RNA sequence: CAUGAGGUGGCAAGAAAUGGGCUACAUUUUCUACCCCAGAAACGAUAGCCCUUAUGAAAUAAGGGUCGAAGGUGGAUUUAG
């Protein structure tokens, strides 16, 4: 269903139950693009 | 030990058959070794024999672009046993393949089983 | 720390009550030095400890031969004894003549519904009808693609119908009616 | 979806580039 | 959610032609006959044609089901001929082995 | 050169387990599958979307159990019930583990619609096959 | 002709229920709970009880997903029942708690079936003014609006004054309300408007003899509104009349304060905190009464008070000290080991550098002395002076006049 | 009412002792459901209410029969041997597919 | 306010050459019988139009009907075993 398999993923990264490393790999470095970009 | 019979007589079977199916030939050798002393325990009049395997061998291509001329071709290796029994009652059976289905391995040992009763018609 | 059960198991202690189940490896329980793995060129095959593929065994652990045994005390009930029916099926005919067959494909995983589960092939032999003199001819001649001629057999099929219990309902109601217009004798039966 | 993402060890060889 | 805007273009397509399913299953049982003649079967074949797009199962492109590659797919294990590669070498699938023959 | 699923030797330093030190040609002849299931048998059906489960709780653990997972787990199957064994690490605390076995038992119990049991094994550290 | 024999129904899940009877609940390992491999193990009572609670709330905060979105969990798949979730409402939304259910009364009303049960599901003044409007809106609304007040022995019998006025919870508000004839004036009451209104009637008695002498004959409940008095099936009355010589908890107190415990063993073969009282209860009999204590020692908590009463069992019967040293954890706990030895060439010493080893994360003084009876002796002689004199001058006799040196300063400091 | 299930609750309480071996785990697990009933018949539950080989087979109850020598009939009789042969679909869905095709030939 | 998203229609035919294979150019062959003791013929069978059929919202593939072309073992050169 692929919102079922993604959006549960989704909150347990929200809840922190489930620690995962690509979005982790987006989010610093989204930080570290919006420091100059954007 | 409760069982508490009833009124009703059996539903009588003949020749169940037991077809366990696998993947690895070390299991069901060893699938089959204890289906002998499962049912030779019960004294049931039992033979095994090995029926040819099946295996469905596919290709596929190697790199992720171009290279026809290079291919990758895999297999599944999938074996076969029968485990024929001959003239067990209703009650016996499902219960002996019961502990069969109950204690039957991990993936490998997908079973098939034909059941055969009698049964006086109108 | 501290590996237990391995130090501390003795022999002569029953071992079937210690894998009730089928389970997996579980090492610090297993009091057996087996060893895995494909060795390095120089080296001994891999320990127990820390394995990968002795827990990747399908693992026939569970069930010793002993275990075997111990089970079924509690389980040569439940059962009621073969009739003495005098074998070779033939005096097993006169009584029980027709047969039948109702198959399961138990397969694993979620689910368990599979649709060729309610394959239900019927087999009479035609010497127990017993009352089929002319009525056996268009017996056969009703159903063309069955009876051989070597052994005088009849095999119903039925997948029509979802539930297994009905083919059987199936099998026996064409069973039993094509019996009847057999034995129903026809106008054009004489202008052959 | 989910089923592209992916682990760490794979995704900083593919950004740190460290053969050619 | 789903890895491309592509294949949410044929989840479109796959619940549409499912619930308009019973319908061009009646429907299109009105025309490949012998018996009732043309006129009864001529006006059954204007109101297939303004049933929509998006509901024929023609229209389904029968896509890989995690990397959406259109072909190389394997019909049996679902996914794609790269995908199914990937996991098929580290040990992943029950029963698959490379084939020496 | 074929890059399937070897690690490439580069010096003496790097360590690897038993499973990927072994290259892909050797998957029943050196190795064994990592999950079983009825499915690749022939004809069975729901071989299909089993597989496409079968990538998820080794995506999910892989990030339930962040740090401490040793290799790659093992996904048995027994009929109605899922069976994942574990070898992990020695490092978390265990008040810790015992909680997400029966968070990842009950999660997984209610995704699958079966029951899931956990086996885990503790090992000091990563158990090493080869200094390639 | 021949018979066909008897389909023998062969009673569901108890095909199963069958085997388990044959294997044993195996020594030599911790219960099942817990994970097999030694780390996961607990070591003794304080991590053991954690543990099932630490397995615990992996089930709570898994759960809460769950019930606070279920959308994700939808897919049904064969079928377990396993799936999360003015008048019509009114007595729905009664079966799924309360509060806000039970203030939809005046809004609606601006029947006797939702207020007998709206006004049930409270129990609350401002919602004991519904209560008095019971058949204001039978004997159920009038009822149990005082036994769900004895809680909530004041205002309930009151209530059950005030409603002779104009079930079992007549008997359950009323049933513990100095008063052993009102007590008898109740229960010839029954029968003027069970193992539970009986066993009620006296559990009021129990905390405010004549009556303890007949309230029994009148069964497993009611015995603990009167074995809280005295302080097979036949062999539990074989046991319990011969004790006067939720259910058992008490009767190892009875048994500890006085082959008597081999009784109650009947019924083992027939609560988390009172189960230990079971067991640690249990083994300072078993002890006391030494082939049969070496047994049950591996029967009971392999699947602090545990070991005050643990060593003395060897006192008055030799080599298994350095055995039972390892389940002390699994200064107090370390020193009555450290008595009995004090009280032989290869097994005894060895253990107490161990309490020693102990000791670096009536005590210390206590280690010089069995060692040097079958160097690292003298660095403890120097943290007895900083944080017994015989065996000193005993041990630099034979080992000369370096240790002459060692014994001129052990009455110097005397 | 409450009183009486409830006392179902707290009763489940007092009995429940744990686990304690390997068996009781499956022995629990399908007293709730969540293990399968063995043994497996692949039809567990399952039941088209009472379907029995006359409603699923012959659609003749369900027919309205019309003037049978028109073309029409014909043409039903076509669909009904259709519909027989299905092990997939229910009764239910067996006459409701005529019943669309009811609600036609009498418009044309 | 787009290099993103969505809708309908359309795009894939050849002045030419060239790569890979099928068919051939036939008597060790062609048609039927049989699938290996015959008997007839003394060529080659595409493509192109035509008629049905399959599948499909809607015509690519098969079969049959007609036509019976270029084609006579092919240069330098080259491929495989
Ligand atoms: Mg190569």
């Amino acid at each position: 269903n692929h919102h079922t398999y993604a959006e549960l993923m989704q909150t347990l990264r929200f809840l922190g139950l489930y620690r995962d490393e690509h979005q982790d790999f987006m989010d610093e470095q989204k930080r570290l693009k919006k420091l100059r970009g954007k | 030990p409760v069982v508490t019979i009833s009124d009703e007589p059996d539903i009588l079977y003949k020749r169940l058959s037991v077809l366990v199916k696998g993947h690895d030939k070390a299991v069901l050798d060893s699938y089959e070794y204890f289906a002998v002393l499962a049912a030779k325990e019960l004294g049931i009049s039992i033979k095994v024999h090995e029926p040819p395997r099946k295996i469905e061998r596919f290709t596929l291509l190697q790199s992720v672009h171009i290279y026809k001329k290079h291919r990758v071709q895999y297999e599944m290796r999938t074996l076969y046993r029968c485990l024929e029994l001959e003239h067990l009652t209703g009650s016996t059976a499902d219960v002996y393949l019961e502990y069969i289905q109950r204690n039957l391995p991990e993936g490998v040992a997908m079973e098939v089983t034909k059941t055969q009763l009698e049964q006086l018609p109108e | 720390a501290l590996p237990p059960r391995t130090e501390k198991m003795a022999v002569d202690q029953d071992w079937p009550s210690v894998y009730p189940v089928a389970a997996p490896f579980k090492p610090s329980a297993v009091p057996l030095p087996v060893r895995m793995g494909y060795p390095v060129k120089k080296g001994v095959p891999m320990a127990k400890e820390g394995n990968l593929e002795l827990l990747k065994i399908p693992n026939f652990l569970h069930l010793t031969p002993v275990a075997i045994k111990k089970h079924c005390e509690a389980l040569k009930d439940f059962c009621t004894e073969w009739p003495a029916a005098l074998d070779s099926d033939e005096k097993c005919e006169k009584h029980f003549p027709i047969e039948i067959d109702s198959t399961d494909y138990v397969s694993s995983g979620p689910s368990v519904r599979n649709p060729r589960a309610r394959v239900v092939v019927l087999r009479v032999k035609l010497s127990s009808l017993n009352l089929d003199d002319h009525a056996k001819k268009k017996l056969i001649k009703l159903v063309g693609e069955r009876y051989c001629k070597t052994t005088d057999v009849l095999t119903i099929k039925t997948d029509r119908c979802p539930l297994r219990r009905q083919n059987y309902d199936y099998a026996v109601y064409l069973l039993t009616v094509l019996y009847h217009e057999s034995w129903n004798t026809e106008e054009w039966e004489k202008s052959k | 979806s989910f089923f592209t993402k992916l682990t760490a060890d794979e995704l900083w060889k593919g950004a740190l580039a460290e053969t050619g | 959610h789903y890895v491309d805007w592509r294949m949410w273009r044929d989840v479109k397509r796959r619940k549409m032609a499912y619930e308009y399913a019973d319908e061009r299953l009646r429907i299109n049982s009105l025309r490949k006959n012998t018996i009732l003649p043309k006129i009864l079967q001529d006006v059954a074949d204007e109101e297939i044609a303004a049933l929509p797009r998006d509901s024929c199962p023609v229209r389904i492109r029968n896509r890989c089901v995690m990397t959406s590659r259109p072909r190389g797919v394997k019909r049996r294990w679902r996914l794609s001929r790269i995908v199914f590669r990937h996991l098929a070498d580290h040990g992943q699938l029950s029963g698959i082995q490379r084939a020496t023959w | 050169k074929n890059r399937a699923a070897r690690v490439r030797v580069s010096k003496g330093d790097k360590p690897v387990t038993y499973e990927e030190a072994h290259a892909p040609h050797y998957i029943a002849h050196r190795k064994g599958w990592l999950s079983l299931h009825t499915g690749n048998l022939d004809g069975e059906d729901h071989a299909a979307e089993r597989t496409v489960e079968d990538v998820f709780l080794r995506k999910f653990m892989w990030g339930t159990f962040p740090g401490c997972l040793a290799d790659q787990l093992v996904l048995k199957r027994r009929g109605n019930q899922l069976e994942i064994c574990a070898v992990v690490l020695r490092q978390l605390s265990p008040h810790k583990y015992y909680f997400l076995v029966g968070y990842s038992e009950t999660l997984l119990s209610y995704f699958y619609k079966c029951p899931v049991r956990l086996h885990l094994q503790t090992v000091p550290s990563k158990v090493v096959y080869k200094y390639l | 002709e021949v018979v066909i024999p008897k389909k023998k129904t062969w009673d569901k899940v108890a095909v199963l229920q069958a085997l388990a009877s044959t294997v044993n609940r195996d020594t030599t390992a911790v219960p099942y709970v817990f994970q097999d491999d030694p780390y996961l193990m607990p070591a003794s009572s304080l991590e053991s009880r954690s543990f099932l609670l630490a397995k615990k709330s992996g089930e709570n905060v898994a759960k809460f997903i769950i019930n606070s979105y279920p959308k994700y969990f939808q897919k049904d798949i064969a079928i377990p029942c396993l799936m999360p979730e003015f008048e019509p409402q009114i007595k729905d939304i009664s079966e799924a708690a309360i509060e806000l259910r039970k203030v939809k009364a005046s809004v609606d009303m601006f029947e006797e079936n939702d207020e007998t049960s709206r006004r049930k599901a409270g129990h609350t003044w401002r919602a004991k003014n519904n209560a008095e409007r019971i058949f204001s809106l039978n004997e159920h609304s009038y009822c149990t609006m005082i036994r769900g007040m004895v809680k909530h022995y004041e205002q309930a019998l009151n209530l059950y004054t005030e409603l002779l006025n104009n079930d079992v919870y007549t008997f359950n508000a009323l049933i513990e309300a100095e008063k052993w004839s009102k007590i008898l004036e109740l229960l010839r009451h029954m029968v003027a408007q069970n193992l539970q209104t009986f066993n009620t009637i006296l559990k009021c008695l129990r905390r405010f003899a004549l009556q303890v002498l007949r309230e029994m004959k009148a069964s497993l409940a009611t015995y603990h509104h009167i074995i809280r008095l005295f302080d097979l099936k036949r062999s539990s009355f074989i046991i319990y009349d011969i004790m006067n010589e939720k259910f058992f908890q008490s009767a190892m107190s009875i048994c500890s304060s006085l082959e008597l415990a081999y009784q109650v063993h009947g019924l083992l073969k027939t609560p988390d905190q009172h189960r230990n009282f079971y067991y640690s209860k249990f083994f300072d009999l078993i002890c006391l009464m030494i082939d049969v204590t070496l047994k049950w020692y591996e029967d009971l908590i392999p699947s602090s008070q545990t070991m005050i009463h643990l060593l003395q069992a060897l006192d008055v019967a030799l080599e298994v000290i350095p055995k039972i040293w390892k389940d002390s954890k699994e200064s107090d706990l370390r020193e009555e080991i450290l008595m009995l030895m004090a009280r032989l060439q290869v097994a005894f010493a060895d253990c107490a550098a161990d309490i020693k080893s102990a000791y670096e994360s009536t005590s210390l003084n206590c280690i010089a002395i069995l060692f040097l009876r079958a160097q690292e002796a003298w660095k403890m002689l120097g943290l007895f002076r900083k944080h017994l004199l015989n065996e000193l001058m005993d041990s630099a006799k034979v080992s000369s006049q370096a240790i002459e040196v060692v014994e001129l300063a052990s009455a110097f400091s005397l | 009412s409450l009183w009486d299930v409830e006392f179902a609750k707290q009763l489940a309480t007092v009995n429940e002792q744990p686990l304690q071996n390997g068996f009781e785990e499956l022995i629990q697990w399908t007293k709730e459901g969540k293990l399968w009933e063995f043994p497996i018949n692949n039809e567990a539950g399952f039941d088209d209410d009472g379907s029995e080989f006359h409603e699923h087979i012959f659609l003749e109850k369900h027919l309205e029969s019309f003037p049978k020598q028109g073309p029409i009939r014909h043409f039903m009789e076509l669909v009904t041997c259709g519909l027989s042969k299905n092990p997939y679909l229910s009764v239910k869905q067996k006459v409701e597919h005529i019943e669309w095709f009811r609600n036609y030939f009498n418009e044309k």
